[PDB]
């Protein structure tokens, strides 16, 4: 990689390779994700993102996660980073949705992590929708996690007086 | 004995009860450093909740102050402070609450 003359393309070929991952082995996959993250100057991105979303669908599937779960968390990390740099998009909205589906803490933690972050980040607009989304999600749901969720959000508050 | 043992004799539930009681008692029985010493410990434990009691007990206490407390009482809330969002909030809020009344007044209303 310390061929820091680091050509565009090469980074790009990864996905192809990556496709192969669907024949799992997380551990390998995991190595990939880290590896993967790196190349992206917040670009070859979309095609990827899309692909990620594909992954995401794929991730849904019917699953009996045991290994891939892990991956997900990781992915999200990997993913997280990018965003920091980037301006990101709808894809993201989808996580929010996605997250609603889900049922385990670690994600909530991420989410929360996001809570924090976003709290810092504020360009805002999205949030509001999402807040709406959430409103649904929320209405649509119960749990400690949620319960907790409410608290912060509540804490947060703005309009629709 | 209670303090120590309970610490390493566990059960959160006990703590609730005792907390509540202790909550009232404070500086009428002095021994500040120790008592502080304890109090810190009680908090030490995780649980936003476990942590929380030491502050609440404190309100009757703080207000009264003891063999050294008012100046310092003021200093302490500052020295000990926390994030963890709603745990953050607890610190912030108590503060914020604190922020909101002349602390002398503050003590009077809340206490009752």
């Amino acid at each position: 990689k310390e061929h820091p003359a680091h050509e565009r393309v090469l980074q790009d070929l990864v996905m192809d390779i990556l496709r192969v991952l669907s024949t799992p082995d997380l551990e390998v996959r995991k190595k990939t994700l880290q590896l993967a993250l790196d190349l992206v100057s917040s670009r070859n991105v979309e095609e990827l993102v899309i692909v990620l979303k594909k992954e995401v669908i794929k991730t849904n599937n019917v699953s009996e996660h045991e290994d891939t779960d892990k991956y997900r968390q990781l992915l999200v990390r990997t993913l997280h980073s990018c965003s920091v740099r980037f301006p990101d998009m709808a894809a993201n909205v989808i996580p929010v949705l996605m997250e609603f589906l889900s049922d385990s803490n670690e994600a909530a933690a991420a989410d929360v992590l996001e809570f924090v972050r976003e709290a810092i980040q504020r360009f805002d607009n999205l949030r509001m929708l999402i807040v709406e989304k959430m409103l649904e999600v929320f209405h649509a749901i119960k749990s400690v996690k949620i319960y907790r969720g409410a608290l912060w959000i509540l804490g947060e508050y703005c309009s629709t007086k | 004995h209670l303090c120590e043992f309970i610490e390493d004799c566990e059960f959160t539930v006990l703590a609730t009860r005792i907390l509540h009681l202790l909550g009232q008692e404070g500086p009428k029985t002095n021994n500040p450093s120790k008592y502080i010493r304890f109090i810190y410990n009680r908090v030490v434990l995780e649980h936003e909740e476990v942590r929380a009691g030491a502050v609440s007990a404190l309100a009757k206490f703080g207000a009264q102050n003891e063999e050294m407390l008012p100046s310092i009482l003021v200093l302490l809330k500052r020295c000990v402070m926390d994030d963890d969002n709603e745990v953050r909030d607890r610190a912030t809020f108590y503060l914020n609450v604190l922020e909101q009344k002349q602390k002398a007044l503050n003590a009077g209303y809340i206490l009752n």
